[PDB]
Order: C-alpha cells, then sequence, then structure tokens
C-alpha cells in the first residue's frame, strides 16, 4: 500500500524501536 | 443469408465423454452460444455473415479463440485473434480444430 | 411530486424543517428522455429547479449511475511527482448518465456520456463515442467514471476511463457546495481494449477507502477477472518521461491482457450472470463478493 | 443564418416560477457562435434582487428546448450573482445532431459572502456565453503501440 | 492461493420448471428438467443436485418450446421452434442438432410402426415434417391444407402406420388429415362442422385408437369422433354421469398414451371445473365414470410398463387449511385407490400452492408398485416426495433464487459480550463516583464469567 500513513509501520521498525528503547531499561534490571 | 459455424474440438489424452458435460461453444460472447456433441464435434448455427470470435469454453480446459471469417455468400475462413492489428491474418485450419493447451492456472504458488 | 417521509415523526418533521432546501431529488425519464430535478420545501413539497432533455429521436438513456453514499475516500489529493499535488474533484452528486444513439447502423451508432451534476444540472462533461454499440456497463465511484463498449469498426471491447482531476489547489477544503462550484474539472480519458465480453461490472469497496480498488468483471464465461482499477489510469504516457518512472507509471498499452490467475473464482463459474455485490467486510483489506446469475457465488 | 433562442429569468422571495423576458440568444449553426442580447436591470428588478440575496433565494434562467414545445432550466444562488456583480456565464449544451440539451448558469467568482454592493454595481449584465458540442471521445491508440512493438 | 472451499461458496439453480421428465429405466437415478431460464439440466433423484447442465441464450432465441423422451435420449425443440436437439442423458453431451424450417411451431410427438418407434413428428402452422430418429435427417416434409384458416394443433400417431393432423378454426370447423408414415401422401381428409369448439390444445385429446373427444359446455356435451371409423361428432351427456362444467370456465381432456407405438388408453381425466376431476372410459362409443374427484388440485399419470396409474392430490381437511397436502395413487383401469399409498406434505409458506406433479413410478420388492413426486409449487419449490414417513420429502430445491433481483447484506447482531459495553458506557453517571462504581461492576461480571 501506497496510501497507508507512514504511522502505521511493519515489524521491523518495532523491533528497531524496542532494541533502541530497552537500553535504558537493561540498567534496571542489571547493576548498571 | 445466415451460415453455420462447424468445428471439432479435442483435449488431448482425456477422452470426451469426460469434459464435454460442462463445455459450452461461444460465438460473439453468448452472442451465439453452441453445445458439444459425444465425439468431440460442435455446430453453431443462424450464424449471419460478419468476423465472429469463436471460443470453447470449459471450466477445466482452455482453448485458445479463432477469428472466423464468413462472406455473404456462405465462403468461411479462420485466423487467429488479434485485437490489435485487425488486418493481420494467420490461415487456420476449417473445420475448426481447437486442440487445448491443457488446464488452466486458476490459482498462484505459495511463496 | 408530494414527498412522503418514514418515519414520519415529530422529530423526522422537524429535522426535514430545518434541512429542507438541502435535499434534492432528479428524477430521469428515460421514455421521453428527459432529467427533472427537484428541490424539498419545508412542508414536505417539491419545487421543479432544473431540467434537461436528451431528444429520443437521437439518443436513449440506458444507464444513470450514481455513486454510493457508503464509500469513502482516502486521499483528497495525489502526488504528481516533484512533491506537488494533484487534487480530485470529488463531486458527491455527480451522476454519469450513458446514452445509445438510435441510429443502428454500424457506420453511425455512438455511444454518449454526460456527467451531470445532481444538484444544479451544470453537465460537467459531454463526451460522444463514436461507432460504438452497447450493451454498455458503467462503473462510477470516487473520482473516475470507466464503462465498457463494443467498437463496430474494429469489432472489439473497449475500456473507457475518465477521471475529474480538480487544479493543483483545491477551490474549498471545507465543504462541496455544488451551488458554489464554478470551476470546471480537468477530465483526463482513456481508452482500452479488452480481450472478452463483459456479463456483469463491478468495484470493490471498503470502509475508510484505504487499500487498492479493483474491478470485478464478470465475463460471459462465468469467470470473474479482478483488473486493477490502477491499470486503466488516463495519465499512462504513449511515451516514458522520467516524471512517468517516479511516480511509478506504467506506459501505455491498449491491450488489457485476461490472466486466469486473476479470477476470484477458480473454477466455481457462475453461468449468465447478471450482478456483483460488494461490502465492506468490517476489516480494511478483505471485501464480501457476491456475484448472482444463475448460480449464486460468494 | 442565425436562431433566436429566448432567455427567461426568474427571481422571486417565494422561490416560485415567475420567468421574465431577459433577452435572446443569436446561435450560428453554420459557425458554432453563441452571442446574447439582453435588457439591463431595472429599479423594481434590482430590488426584487437584492431583497432575494438577503433571503437567500435563487436566480432561475430558462430557455425554450426549440426556437412552447418545451422548457429547459438552471438555477443559480442570486448571493453569488449580486455579490459578483452580475458577472455570469451562461452555457448551452447541444447534441451532435444540434438539438438544445441543456443550459448552466455560473457565477464568479463562485460563493456568497455577504459582500455589500452600491446599485450602481448592478445595472450593467457581464454574461459570458458559450456553446458547448459534445466532444469526441479518444479509443485506444495502437499505432504508437505498434512502432513501440519495434 | 489453492485454499479453496474455506470462503466461497457457489449454489447452482435452474430456472422454474416448464418440461420435466421423469420416465426412466428407471434404476438410474436422473431427473431431466427444462425450466424457464432456458436452461435444460439433469436433477439427481436421490440428492437433488445437478449432473449436468446446459444454459442456452437468456433471450427470447433460448427458449424451449417442446420436450421429449425417448430411452436415454432426449429431444428438445427451442427458439421458436427453430432448433431440435438430441440430448444423451448419460454423458451430458449432444446427439445431433439440426434446424428446422421457419414457421410458428404448434405440437411435437414421437411416431413408429412395426412395434418400434422410428422417426420424430413436428408440428408448424404452415406444415408438417418426419424426421429421423438417431441421426437427425429430415425423413420428409409436407405442406397442410388450408393453412391460412385452419391452426393446426394436434399430431397423433400408433402403430398403425399414418399420422394424423388436427386443425380447427376458432368457432367454427375442424379438419383431420391423415398422412402415410413411409411414403408422405396425404391418405385421408376429413371435415367436421363445429360452432361451440373454440381450442384444440388444451381442450381436446386423441383416445385409445384414434378417438377425438372434447367438452362443449355451450350444449354441456362431450363430442366424439373415431378418426379411425367414424365421420361424426358422437354427442354423449353428462347428465347421466351427473357431472356439470365449470360456469366460465374452460374443461380439459387428459388422456394417457404410455407407448407412442402403440395405441393409446381408453380411460382419461376430465377437468370441469378448477379443483374438480373426473377419471372417465371410454368404450366403444359409449362413456363409463370410473372415479369422481372433487376438491382435488392436480392429477397426473405414471405406466411403469403395463400398470397405468394415476395420482390425484387434495387437501386434508379443506383455499387449504394448512397446507397439508395429501396424494394418492389409483388404477387407470378402475378407480380403486391403491391402499399404503398415500403421501402427506406440507408447505411453509402461507400463500403457497402446488403448481405441477410429475410422478416416477417403479414395482415394489413385494410385487407393489411405488412412486416418487415431484411437486412444484407457486414460488417456484420444487419437492421431491417420497412414501417413506419420517422423510416425506426427499430434497427440496428452492429455485426462485435464480431470478435475485436486490441484494444486501446486513451485519449480524452483537455477542453477549460486546452488548455489555454498551451498558457501562453510556449510561450517564450523575457523578465520577457514581460512574467508577459503575463500570467497576461491568469488569466484576466480566471477571467473573
Ligand atoms: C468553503 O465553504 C464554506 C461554506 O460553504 C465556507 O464557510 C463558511 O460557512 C458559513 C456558514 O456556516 C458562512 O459564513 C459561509 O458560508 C462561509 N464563510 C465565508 C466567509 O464564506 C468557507 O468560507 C468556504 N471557503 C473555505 C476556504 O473554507
Ligand atoms: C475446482 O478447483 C478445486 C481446487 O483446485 C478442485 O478441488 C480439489 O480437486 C483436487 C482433486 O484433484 C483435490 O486437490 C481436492 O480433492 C479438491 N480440493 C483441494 C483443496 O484441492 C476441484 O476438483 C475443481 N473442480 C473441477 C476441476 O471440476
Ligand atoms: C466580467 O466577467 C469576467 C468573466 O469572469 C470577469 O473576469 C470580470 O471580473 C467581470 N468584470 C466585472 C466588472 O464584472
Ligand atoms: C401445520 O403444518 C406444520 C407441519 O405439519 C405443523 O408444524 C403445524 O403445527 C401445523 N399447524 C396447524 C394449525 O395445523
Amino acid at each position: 500500500l501506497l496510501t497507508l500513513d507512514a504511522s502505521w509501520v511493519s515489524s521491523a521498525s518495532w523491533y528497531f524501536l524496542n532494541v533502541f528503547g530497552l537500553r535504558s531499561i537493561y540498567s534496571l534490571i542489571l547493576g548498571q | 443469408d445466415r451460415f453455420k459455424i462447424e468445428g471439432r474440438a479435442v483435449v488431448p489424452g482425456v477422452k470426451p465423454q469426460d469434459w464435454i458435460s460442462a463445455a459450452r461453444v461461444l460465438v460473439d460472447g453468448e452472442e451465439h452460444v453452441g453445445f458439444l456433441k459425444t465425439d468431440g464435434s460442435f455446430v453453431v448455427h443462424d450464424i449471419p455473415s460478419g468476423s465472429y470470435v469463436v471460443e470453447v469454453v470449459s471450466p477445466a480446459y482452455r482453448f485458445d479463440p479463432v477469428r472466423v471469417d464468413i462472406t455473404s455468400k456462405g465462403k468461411m475462413r479462420a485466423r487467429y485473434v488479434n485485437y490489435i492489428k485487425t488486418s493481420e491474418v494467420v490461415r487456420l485450419p476449417y473445420p475448426l480444430q481447437m486442440k487445448s493447451s491443457g488446464p488452466p492456472s486458476y490459482f498462484i504458488k505459495r511463496e | 411530486y408530494k414527498v412522503t417521509a418514514f418515519p414520519a415523526t415529530r422529530n423526522v418533521l422537524r429535522q426535514l424543517h430545518e434541512l429542507a432546501p438541502s435535499i434534492f431529488f432528479y428524477l430521469v425519464d428515460a421514455e421521453q428522455g428527459r432529467l427533472c430535478g427537484y428541490r424539498l420545501r419545508k412542508d414536505l413539497t417539491t419545487e421543479l429547479s432544473w431540467e434537461l432533455t436528451i431528444p429520443p429521436e437521437v439518443q436513449r438513456i440506458v444507464k444513470v449511475k450514481g455513486k454510493r453514499s457508503s464509500e469513502h475516500v482516502h486521499s483528497q489529493g495525489r502526488v504528481m511527482g516533484d512533491r506537488s499535488v494533484l487534487y480530485k474533484s470529488l463531486n458527491p452528486n455527480l451522476l454519469a448518465v450513458v446514452t445509445e444513439s438510435t441510429d443502428a447502423h454500424h457506420e453511425r451508432t455512438f455511444i454518449g456520456i454526460f456527467l451531470i451534476d445532481g444538484v444544479t444540472g451544470r453537465i460537467i462533461h459531454s463526451s460522444v463515442q463514436k461507432k460504438a454499440k452497447g450493451p454498455v456497463h458503467i462503473v462510477h465511484s470516487e473520482n473516475w467514471v470507466v464503462y465498457q463498449y463494443w467498437n463496430t469498426k474494429a469489432r472489439r471491447n473497449e475500456f473507457t476511463v475518465l477521471e475529474l482531476y480538480e487544479g493543483t489547489e483545491q477551490y474549498n477544503a471545507t465543504a462541496f457546495s455544488s451551488l458554489d462550484r464554478p470551476q470546471l474539472p480537468q477530465v483526463l480519458q482513456q481508452s482500452y481494449i479488452f480481450p472478452s465480453s463483459i456479463s456483469a461490472m463491478e468495484a470493490t469497496i471498503t470502509e475508510r477507502g484505504i487499500t487498492s480498488r479493483h474491478l470485478l468483471i464478470g465475463l460471459p464465461s462465468g469467470a470473474i477477472l479482478s483488473l486493477p482499477k490502477a491499470l486503466l489510469d488516463p495519465r499512462r504516457p504513449e511515451i516514458p518521461t522520467e516524471q512517468s518512472r517516479e511516480e511509478n507509471l506504467i506506459p501505455y498499452s491498449p491491450d488489457v491482457q485476461i490472466h486466469a490467475e486473476r479470477f476470484i473464482n477458480y473454477n466455481q463459474t457462475v453461468s449468465r450472470m447478471r450482478g456483483i455485490y460488494t461490502a465492506p467486510s468490517g476489516l480494511e483489506s478483505t471485501c464480501l463478493v457476491v456475484a448472482y446469475g444463475l448460480d449464486i457465488y460468494q | 443564418g442565425t436562431v433566436g433562442l429566448l432567455l427567461e429569468h426568474s427571481f422571486e422571495i417565494d422561490d416560485s416560477a415567475n420567468f421574465r423576458k431577459r433577452g435572446s440568444l443569436l446561435w450560428n449553426q453554420q459557425d458554432g457562435t453563441l452571442s446574447l442580447s439582453q435588457r439591463q436591470l431595472s429599479e423594481e428588478e434590482r430590488g426584487r434582487l437584492r431583497d432575494v440575496a438577503a433571503l437567500n433565494g435563487l436566480y432561475r434562467v430558462r430557455i425554450p428546448r426549440r426556437p412552447a414545445g418545451g422548457y429547459v432550466s438552471s438555477f443559480v444562488p442570486a448571493c453569488s450573482l449580486v455579490e459578483s456583480h452580475l458577472s455570469d456565464q451562461l452555457t448551452l449544451h447541444v447534441d451532435v445532431a444540434g438539438n438544445v440539451v441543456g443550459v448552466s448558469v455560473v457565477t464568479h467568482p463562485g460563493g456568497c459572502r455577504g459582500h455589500e454592493v452600491e446599485d450602481v454595481d448592478l445595472e450593467l449584465f457581464n454574461t459570458s456565453v458559450q456553446l458547448q458540442p459534445p466532444t469526441t471521445a479518444p479509443g485506444p491508440e495502437t499505432a504508437a503501440f505498434i512502432e513501440r512493438l519495434e | 492461493e489453492d485454499q479453496v472451499g474455506k470462503f466461497d461458496w457457489r449454489q447452482q439453480y435452474v430456472g422454474k420448471v416448464k418440461f420435466a421428465s421423469l420416465e426412466f429405466s428407471p434404476g438410474s437415478k436422473k431427473l431431466v428438467v427444462a425450466t424457464e431460464k432456458n436452461v435444460i439440466a439433469a436433477l439427481n433423484s436421490r440428492t437433488g443436485e445437478i449432473l449436468w447442465r446446459h444454459v442456452d441464450k437468456g433471450t427470447a432465441e433460448g427458449a424451449v418450446d417442446a420436450m421429449l423422451l425417448h430411452g436415454q435420449d432426449v429431444i428438445t425443440v427451442s427458439n421458436g421452434g427453430r432448433i431440435m436437439r438430441s440430448w444423451e442423458t448419460n454423458i451430458g453431451g449432444l446427439n445431433w442438432e439440426i434446424t428446422l424450417d421457419s414457421g410458428s411451431f404448434q405440437a411435437l410427438g414421437l411416431v413408429g410402426l412395426q412395434e418400434s418407434v422410428r422417426y420424430i413428428a413436428v408440428l408448424k402452422k404452415t406444415t408438417l415434417a418426419l424426421h429421423h430418429l438417431s441421426s437427425g435427417h429430415l425423413k420428409w416434409v409436407e405442406h397442410l391444407p388450408e393453412s391460412d384458416s385452419i391452426h393446426y394443433q394436434m399430431v397423433y400417431s400408433y402403430g398403425s402406420g399414418v399420422v394424423w393432423a388436427l386443425g380447427v378454426v376458432p368457432f367454427s370447423h375442424v379438419n383431420i388429415v391423415k398422412f402415410n408414415v413411409e411414403d408422405g401422401e396425404i391418405v385421408q381428409q376429413v371435415r367436421v362442422s363445429t360452432p361451440w369448439l373454440q381450442h384444440l390444445s388444451g381442450a381436446c385429446g386423441v383416445v385409445d385408437e384414434a378417438v377425438l373427444v372434447c367438452p362443449d359446455p355451450s350444449s354441456r356435451s362431450l363430442q366424439t369422433l373415431a378418426l379411425e371409423t367414424e365421420w361424426e361428432l358422437r354427442q354423449i351427456p353428462l347428465q347421466s354421469l351427473d357431472l356439470e362444467f365449470g360456469s366460465g370456465f374452460q374443461p380439459r381432456v387428459l388422456p394417457t398414451q404410455p407407448n407412442p407405438v402403440d395405441a393409446s388408453r381408453a380411460q382419461f381425466f376430465l377437468h370441469l371445473s378448477p379443483s374438480h376431476y373426473a377419471l372417465l372410459q371410454y368404450h366403444y362409443g359409449t362413456l363409463s365414470l370410473l372415479k369422481n374427484f372433487p376438491q382435488t388440485a392436480l392429477v397426473s399419470f405414471a405406466t411403469t410398463g403395463e400398470k397405468t396409474v394415476a395420482a390425484v392430490m387434495a387437501c386434508r381437511n379443506e383455499a387449504c387449511f394448512n397446507q397439508t397436502y395429501t396424494i394418492n395413487l389409483y388404477l387407470v383401469e378402475t378407480g380403486r385407490r391403491l391402499l399404503d399409498t398415500t403421501i402427506t406434505f406440507s408447505l411453509e409458506q402461507s400463500g403457497t400452492r402446488p403448481e405441477r406433479l410429475y410422478i416416477q413410478v417403479f414395482l415394489k420388492k413385494d410385487d407393489s408398485v411405488g412412486y416418487r413426486a415431484l411437486v412444484q409449487t407457486e414460488d417456484h419449490l420444487l419437492l421431491f416426495l417420497q412414501q417413506l414417513a419420517g422423510k416425506v420429502v426427499l430434497w427440496s430445491r428452492e429455485e426462485s433464487l435464480a431470478e435475485v433481483v436486490c441484494l444486501e447484506m446486513v451485519d449480524l447482531p452483537l455477542t453477549g459480550a460486546q452488548a455489555e459495553l454498551e451498558g457501562e458506557f453510556g449510561k450517564k453517571a450523575d457523578g465520577l463516583l457514581g460512574m467508577f462504581l459503575k463500570r467497576l461492576s461491568s469488569q466484576l461480571i466480566l471477571l467473573q464469567a
């Protein structure tokens, strides 16, 4: 679809968002 | 005034009694309708003069349509169907020998 | 010409007394070739607003296809390369009247398209396909009109697409009033060849109108072809250009090929088709299709 | 040579039909040209038009079907006609055989905004006139495709 | 993606039945039907599915005019009497197709000789033709005398070796023309005066040995004429039989010729008034009322070889009480109802009545005669009734759906779970604390569930 909004993302974008958002969460469960 | 289109459809390897009970013969897209006999042949009646496109319609087997030209004096000729270049002729036999190219590809494979 | 309301409760009576001058009826008399249009007054009476006449001596009306009142248009414009937008002329009260010539000679018969506005009566478009014959199957939708006919000079079935594109700047992005639209839309037409006859035709409809629009074309052999409307585009250029590549447009090819892989019914042929119904289906990617002729298929 | 078609206008507060003679369209069937000859709006007609613009009424234009035998009509909001200094556009849609099919009235600029106008801006009609036959539709272009095949 | 059958479904239909042929082996489960949609199909007897189907043109050029059955072959005449075809019922294909001469179509019938059916007889307003049976080649064709004024409407023939073409003039004389089969020469011609007679197709009928019989209610009698050994219409009254015609109604004579090569049946049916029939017998000039069926809707015939029987239909307690219809079998040679041969059924709709009735009979294992009845109602519904008790309706087929004119898709009602969402949201509680407890109680009901 070329008409669907750009806000709707595929799975790779979700994975990369999680990769970039869990870096700071790793410091809570771990010692750092 | 009006003439008839004769032909003999045939499927390679399959017997007629296995596919004639579901096929038709359409001239100019249901403008004239005919049905097949037991030996695979077919005849369409009350065809006035002009240029028509005969196609043997069957859900389980595909056939190539053939352009039939019938002059006002009864002379019938056959050729290939080409909507582009409506003047090109490729002489096909007559009575029509419309052999099938096998079952049609209704589906697309996965992946 | 007196209007009866149902349900005729007091609340509906009030909601009509407050909304009367916005309701317009149009009647098309095919035997006389008349097209009258009446305005609803406050006391449920109609006053003649507009009137056109297509003389039956030369043209007879066969189809009057208004656009569905349940469909939605997602994008009010189309990117035309260079990050530029070309806006659509989505007239919500447009009719695409189709007429056929009374002269049925193979050298003088013709088809006629009349894009009219239902409220005012201003004929937005008047076109005549010369040396063409019926029956005429027409699909009218958000912005385009796709009608099929039978070219008698070349003896072949032909599609014709009309797209109603506005300028590069929309007249009014707040509302659409057929009384205050002075600009004439830009009608782009293009004709294609079709290698088979047609028994029915419809277009897929969905709730938001996001997915691609397809044309379900019921052939006389029972098989229901699914032709992408994106293929029936008036902008497909006869010679490629850089903008055609940038917009991902295919050069103009007149042969609209029929491939068996496109039949939405593999071998469940519908003999002697008579109609195709499409429902939005709750999702945004599926359309519920019901083809009814002799056989019923869903 | 030329043929004369009547042209009548109607504007009333009760939105009724009171078509009175406005002018005549001269139509050259041998050439395809269309001209107009009218009578300017009087003081009473201008007053009625201003009152109709106040009441948001309509302005109906009508011509005979044949130069009696029938009427072909259309309408435009009188507000746009008054606020546009009587700048209107008539279009006469005909058939291939030359029969009068439709009349279309347009006001430039379209849309009402309640702009106040003096009487001196309502005593000179500014009417463009057009004749519209049906445009021949295009067919499939095969020659270019045949060359492109090479 | 070759995931068929999961989303799509197709229902095949044939139009309103016009000519049905149930006479068969009948060991084979076949039911050939020609419909009002220019469609010829072979329905299955045991399930009701379409074995094969052939769809002609939907316009008037495809209208099936007549349909006969010989053995496993079905002869069809269509296109205003212009095209004739012979379908083979087993394979579902064609045996031969021919084009008949122009002219209106009036009657079609088989002819034969020497205890064998060999030719087909076609009747047109200008000529009578005889074609072959296994090849379709025209054997001969002969003009009809006085065709400009005499409307020829009947064709009768048996093993005698001659064909009778019967024509009438409205409120005037009738005329019989007897041709020879093997030569086509007009052997005989007869004219009789008839001031009362108005029709020959739906009014008159031939009996055992070329015996033309039909009523005249103007004199309230039956006119008879033995085309073999008579030339005068003997008038027999019905006052002795206590029968009376329906005022302002067109009575009808219904004979039965099981074998198109041998003689007809002396017994026949007489439709005097709507919902009233009478089974009579003709014997050498005199009639004998075998049975009188009052308040009887429909009747049909069958032969199963030599045990020729008839079937009648009537309401149970009544215009019908609860659409409860009972079908019974009688013998033609004597109006004795066959015991243990009653089929009772009911139509689900209110203002629906049966319209057609065809009977397929067979010989039961215990030397008795069993039968299945194909009944077509007003709303184009077809029913195949068997002699059983718990399954009196073998298979039903709603053919009214072959002419869908409108279609709309409505959403199914809300689930029991989605019904609660209207409760907690939209109640418009007075304060925030009230709406809080309301939504909490809704979620509490949900967690309890
Ligand atoms: C587009 O059309 C609408 C209405 O047709 C215009 O919005 C205003 O609507 C109110 C009535 O509710 C009225 O004041 C006028 O009809 C409109 N105001 C003016 C100044 O015209 C709107 O102006 C139009 N143009 C745009 C850009 O939205
Ligand atoms: C119509 O198409 C469907 C799907 O191809 C056929 O149904 C299948 O037939 C083949 C038998 O060779 C098998 O795959 C299965 O028995 C059927 N189901 C599926 C999912 O494959 C059907 O036979 C075709 N009907 C015809 C050719 O008349
Ligand atoms: C007169 O009509 C033309 C056509 O639209 C318009 O451009 C012009 O502004 C009008 N001038 C006056 C004074 O009305
Ligand atoms: C009518 O017939 C149906 C089925 O036999 C039955 O369910 C129904 O109760 C009957 N009603 C009456 C009044 O007989």
